[PDB]
């Protein structure tokens, strides 16, 4: 019954700005031991603020907590690139905790073009019976980018799998890897395998190529 | 005034009124009467050494008084003082027999130092008690682990 | 009735007490073979109801002024009589004077017929 | 310097009983409350329950039937068992110390110390070791990039390191991708200065706990 | 009810006690003229019934475990409260709660008519 | 558990049941409540010095406790110990004020000697008490005539 609804779901704004995260209680809290947590990718959540307003040790003065009984709010003033995380509100009451949906916070920055690299299938991998080509886009922002595979000017749709890292907590940049998986037979047919990249920081598409024998 | 007595019935706490007679309150034996010592940290008081020290002071002209409590709370923060005057003479009295440290303390803050001792005994400036082993005193005894708290008197369920 | 007015409250009570059961594993009641001073205590936890525990903390805060004045009045060093005195006061309230069976100050109820 | 460490089988057979173990170091379990939190991959946190050092327990209303938490003070551990395990119970499982206050610091029942988290995948399928293949371009020489490729493994996760933790800068190890085969596959990369390319050899440190594999693959300099 | 299980029993009890009558021969109640420490006691003998005395010895043996645990729980050096506490417990058993005239836990008997 | 209370009616001794309420048991005044100290020699225990010594030992970590009794039994055999450690330091504490020897002893066995003292206080290994003048202690006090016995609590006839 006690459900904590968090708003907004997602949020993205520039360094220096103030982020206000809200979290409403379904029923009135009978014990105001509210708390806020910051969870970096792959890490357990860190305690930012406990008891509605007391900062945990080692938490910068930017994180400030406040509340009114039904609505509690966390304000991250003067945002810095390291504050990229997902933020949860928490409520301990009547011998049980509840959490919130979470607010994923992206830190903006001026656009940065991807650094494209292409990788031929290795020697031992071909001996196994399957070949995979990898296109790497390193340290770019914004997150949206188009990575188009074309083999001998023939586009390949149905064999590319993409994966993007989480935002870097220092330069606020993303990185992407497009993997083209093919059997050892169909890879033999053609000889030129290239990867074309379009991005907001690229005034013209960048195509990095590798010929079969090199 | 009058020492308040608390009645617990079906997980409901009510203060007994000295004027109002409630026949429903039942006392079948003295084992239902309990004295509890609740520590001040439960009230969220500051527990760091420099902040707790400000809660204690010396005063002459008030003889020490002690009461017993039968149950206490496990304390995360306790204190043990060995304050001495500049000339070297001890500043707190050694605890009399039967007075022992608080039974359950996780962190014991060994407070030491040298300062002027304005009085014969160290009292709690907020009115609380220095809780020892089943004894609540108004005075800090030398070298004995205490935990500042207060005392309540309850008539327990049957 | 109590209501908590303290800044914070720890709604769970982890307690210790000696005034509890002793299963009396043979020869452990004998002090020579009994537990040492640190092991005479039992423990427990009252996280069941948050409200009662917060009420206890306020009661312990409110009894302090009257308890401190009580100690000012008495002259003995240590006062254990307080709990036995409360029991005598309990009996004297109900059975102190003449008890009128149906009266308001008499806890006597006639039989069911 | 208190540290928590969860332990649990990476894969749990469905319709079985699942057991995880939290091991507290540098602090005594006695006197604190200890929580169990689980987090399905890519979703919010769910509180499973808590337990005091004495033994008294209260669990999440929605899960109290399928769960049972236990503590062992002689081993300084807190254990969690989940029965009738389905695919929804696939998550990373945390233990946390929800305490009123520790020493002079007040935490107001906020969870200060957490474990590292243990991922538990619930599937009828079995373990499958990974295979590593280097990532090297056609020879060139500015700033260069290299890495490893980890293909065909199950279940999540696999931890990849570079030069036994010596290389931390500019190391991006990509999240797992679930191929059509049903096995996972990821890749690690690192930008290395092209000048000192041939000075230091570069070796991978992959580790897949569910299948017990920790192989190391070097990368060709091509100075 | 008690039954003696000790190896032997001394069926006669030669006792001493101060808690007895003081005829108060003039000026002997005054401590300055009163008896010295060795002469404040009276004596007596209970050889009348052998069975009661042997029962007392077993009761004194059986109360020892509970009495020793009682002393472990309290913290004061010397405990005189025990006898006054038993009297309070006696009254609280009969007159503690609401008393139903014909009930089993009420020692009230209606008048004879 | 609970300190047993014995009721005496018409030369019949019954133990009061804490759960069973017997309205026939009458307590008109506190003078009907008596505490008796019955000596162990009445139970036929060995009274020679080498055998009684085996009933006492030293232990640290247990604070001494004392109870009062109002009536005692004339003892044929009492003991008075002056044990000291080899280096000469006393091994038993001198009795505090108010604690005096057993009032009525025929034979007082002056026990002396030098032995190792393994603890801070001398306790009774069988659980009995060291009966002094109207005080029953768990600890042997130096130089004071005691008589090992046990204590019963009675509600006497009217
Ligand atoms: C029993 O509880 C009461 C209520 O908590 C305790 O009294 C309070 O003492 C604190 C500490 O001095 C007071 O706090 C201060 O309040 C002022 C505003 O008046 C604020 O500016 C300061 O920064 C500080 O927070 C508090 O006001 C006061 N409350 C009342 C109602 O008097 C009392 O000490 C407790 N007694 C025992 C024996 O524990
Ligand atoms: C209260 O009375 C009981 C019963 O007399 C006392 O307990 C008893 O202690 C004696 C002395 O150690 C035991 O005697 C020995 O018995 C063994 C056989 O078990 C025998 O081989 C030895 O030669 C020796 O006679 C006796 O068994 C034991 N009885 C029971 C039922 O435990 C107890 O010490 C008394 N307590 C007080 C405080 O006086």
């Amino acid at each position: 019954e006690i459900v904590l609804t968090q708003s907004p779901g997602t949020l993205s704004l520039s360094p220096g700005e103030r982020a206000t995260l809200s979290c409403r209680a379904s029923q009135s809290v009978s014990s105001s031991y509210f708390a806020w947590y910051q969870q970096k990718p792959g890490q357990a959540p860190r305690l930012l603020i406990s008891g509605t307003s007391t900062r945990a040790p080692g938490i910068p003065d930017r994180f400030s907590g406040s509340g009114s009984g039904t609505d509690f709010t966390l304000t991250i003033s003067r945002l810095e690139p390291e504050d990229f995380a997902v933020y949860f509100c928490q409520q301990y009451g009547n011998s049980l905790y509840t959490f919130g949906q979470g607010t994923k916070l992206e830190i903006k920055r001026t656009a940065a073009a991807p650094s494209v690299f292409i990788f031929p299938p290795s020697d031992e991998q071909l001996k196994s019976g399957t070949a995979s080509v990898v296109c790497l886009l390193n340290n770019f922002y914004p997150r949206e980018a188009k990575v188009q595979w074309k083999v001998d000017n023939a586009l390949q749709s149905g064999n590319s799998q993409e994966s993007v890292t989480e935002q870097d907590s220092k330069d606020s940049t993303y990185s992407l890897s497009s993997t083209l998986t093919l059997s050892k037979a169909d890879y033999e047919k053609h000889k030129v395998y290239a990867c074309e990249v379009t991005h907001q920081g690229l005034s013209s598409p960048v195509t990095k190529s590798f010929n079969r024998g090199e | 005034r009058s020492i308040p007595l608390g009645v617990i019935h079906n997980s409901t706490l009510q203060v007994s009124d000295v004027d109002k007679l409630v026949c429903r309150d039942k006392l079948s034996s003295t084992n239902q009467l309990r004295s509890v010592g609740l520590n001040l940290e439960g009230n969220g008081v500051a527990t760091d050494v420099p902040s707790a020290t400000k809660r204690w002071g010396f005063r002459s002209g008030v003889p020490p008084k002690v009461v017993n409590y039968e149950a206490g709370e496990w304390a995360e923060n306790c204190y043990n003082l060995e304050i001495k005057k500049p000339d070297g003479s001890e500043c707190l009295p050694a605890a009399p027999d039967g007075i022992r440290g608080f039974p359950r303390c996780r962190y014991v803050h060994k407070v030491s130092g040298t300062g002027p001792c304005a009085g014969d005994f160290a009292f709690h400036k907020e009115g609380a008690f220095f809780l020892y082993d089943r004894l609540a005193s108004t005075v800090i005894y030398r070298g004995t682990t205490f935990a500042e708290g207060v005392v309540a008197f309850l008539i327990l369920p049957q | 009735a109590i209501v908590n007015a303290q800044p914070k409250c720890n709604p769970n009570l982890h307690y210790w007490t000696t005034q509890d059961e002793g299963a009396a594993i043979g020869l452990a009641w004998i002090p020579y073979f009994g537990p040492a001073a640190e092991g005479i205590y039992t423990e427990g936890l009252m996280h069941n109801q948050d409200g009662l525990i917060c009420g206890l903390r306020q009661l312990a805060n409110e009894t302090t002024q009257a308890l401190q004045l009580f100690l000012r009045a008495t002259t003995e060093l240590r006062t254990f009589s307080i709990l036995n005195r409360k029991a005598i006061d309990f009996l004297l309230q109900r059975w102190g004077g003449t008890c009128h069976i149906l009266g308001p100050d008499c806890c006597i109820e006639p039989h069911d017929w | 310097q208190v540290q928590l460490q969860e332990s649990g089988p990476g894969l749990g057979k469905p319709s079985e009983t699942l057991s995880l173990s939290c091991t507290v170091s540098g602090a005594s379990i006695r006197g604190y409350f200890w929580n169990w939190i689980r987090q399905p991959p890519g979703k919010g946190l769910e509180w499973i329950g808590y337990i005091h050092s004495t033994g008294s327990t209260n669990y999440n209303p929605s899960l109290k039937s399928r769960v049972t938490i236990s503590v062992d003070t002689s081993k300084n551990q807190v254990s969690l068992n989940v029965n009738s395990v389905t695919a929804a119970d696939t998550a990373v499982y945390f233990c946390a110390r929800g305490a009123w206050n520790v020493a002079t610091v007040y935490y107001y029942y906020g969870m200060d110390v957490w474990g590292q988290g243990t991922l538990v995948t619930v599937s009828s399928a079995s373990f499958k070791g990974p295979s590593v293949f280097p990532l090297a371009p056609s020879s060139k020489s500015g700033t260069a990039a290299l890495g490893c490729l980890v293909k065909d493994y199950f279940p999540e996760p696999v931890t990849v390191s570079w030069n036994s933790g010596a290389l931390t800068s500019g190391v991006h190890t990509f999240p797992a991708v679930l191929q059509s085969s049903g096995l996972y596959s990821l890749s690690s990369v690192v930008t290395v200065p092209s000048s000192s390319l041939g000075t230091q050899t570069y070796i991978c440190n992959v580790n897949h706990k569910p299948s017990n594999t920790k192989v190391d693959k070097k990368v060709e300099p091509k100075s």
